[PDB]
């Protein structure tokens, strides 16, 4: 299935603070009102990573508990698995295959930490897996929000595909990033309060110019 | 360096002016924000008969 992005997926591109200053930048980003792939759990198939992955999932019980990020995803590559068990967000790159039905009940890296909304943006530059994420309770919310880089992985590990995971003893949305020019609204306390995608409409280019 | 009370976001290590000149930094020893103003100068004029 498919739906609309609804001005979501905007993250902080730089750590520059600006107070009441409108700043324009070019970076890989989700396009505004872009088409995002929708799957409802009855499935969790294998999808390509492309240049970037935008992820959004709204579950009250958080049925989605894990993701796996690997090039071939058949224990032939260092598949980055990010699985949240209990309150501990656990990140590993093991070459051990998971269960036959992918649900929760060579590990060169280990990090251990519809009410609820979780938004994610994944991209991989020079091996550093960059995750812009947000967790807050509330298809997609229409209001604007700014995603923060909650974690930035120093793993240095090449990834070209991904697959989400479930848990048993969920509606999620998958989008792809694009090179787009934005205009960003930094408020008095540096929070990005508004965003304009220049490659959307001519009013947006007039605001960008 | 000043006794600034600027409030930064926790990921934001630096800041810039309207002309993108760096005006405030996050000190690694003390995570409060210090505004940076480079030192005074000016032209020199000689008033003489
Ligand atoms: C949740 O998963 C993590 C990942 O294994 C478990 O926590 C750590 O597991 C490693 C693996 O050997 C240990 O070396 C650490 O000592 C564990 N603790 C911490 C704080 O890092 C954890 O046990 C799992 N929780 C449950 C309930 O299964
Ligand atoms: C996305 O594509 C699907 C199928 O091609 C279509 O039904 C849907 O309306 C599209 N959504 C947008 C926002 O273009
Ligand atoms: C990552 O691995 C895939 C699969 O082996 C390969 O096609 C791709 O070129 C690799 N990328 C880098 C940057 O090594
Ligand atoms: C910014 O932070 C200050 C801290 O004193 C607060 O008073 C203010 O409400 C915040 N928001 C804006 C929009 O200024």
């Amino acid at each position: 299935a498919y739906t609309n992005s609804f001005t979501r997926g905007v993250y902080y591109p730089d750590k520059v603070f600006r107070s009441s200053v409108l700043h324009s930048t070019q970076d890989l980003f989700l396009p505004f009102f872009s088409n995002v792939t929708w799957f409802h759990v009855i499935d969790n198939p294998v999808l390509p990573f492309n240049d970037g992955v935008y992820f959004a999932s709204i579950e009250k019980s958080n049925i989605i508990r894990g993701w796996i990020f690997g090039t071939t995803l058949d224990s032939k590559t260092q598949s980055l698995l990010i699985v949240n068990n209990a309150t501990n967000v656990v990140i590993k790159v093991c070459e051990f295959q998971f269960c036959n039905d992918p649900f929760l009940d060579n590990c060169t890296f280990e990090y251990v930490s519809f009410k609820n909304l979780r938004e994610f943006v994944f991209k991989n530059i020079d091996g550093y897996f960059k995750i812009y994420s947000k967790h807050t309770p509330i298809d997609l919310p229409q209001g604007f929000s700014a995603l923060e880089p909650l974690v930035d992985l120093p793993i240095g590990i090449n990834i070209t595909r991904f697959q989400t995971l479930l848990a048993l003893h969920a509606a999620y949305y998958v989008g792809y990033l694009q090179p787009r020019t934005f205009l960003l609204k930094y408020n008095e306390n540096g929070t990005i309060t508004d965003a304009v995608d220049c490659a959307l409409d001519p009013l947006s280019e007039t605001k960008c110019t | 360096l000043t006794e600034s009370n600027k409030k930064f976001l926790p990921f934001q290590q630096f800041g810039r002016d309207i002309a993108d000149t760096t005006d405030a930094v996050r000190d690694p020893q003390t995570l409060e924000i210090l505004d940076i103003t480079p030192c005074s100068f000016g032209g020199v004029s000689v008033i003489t008969p």
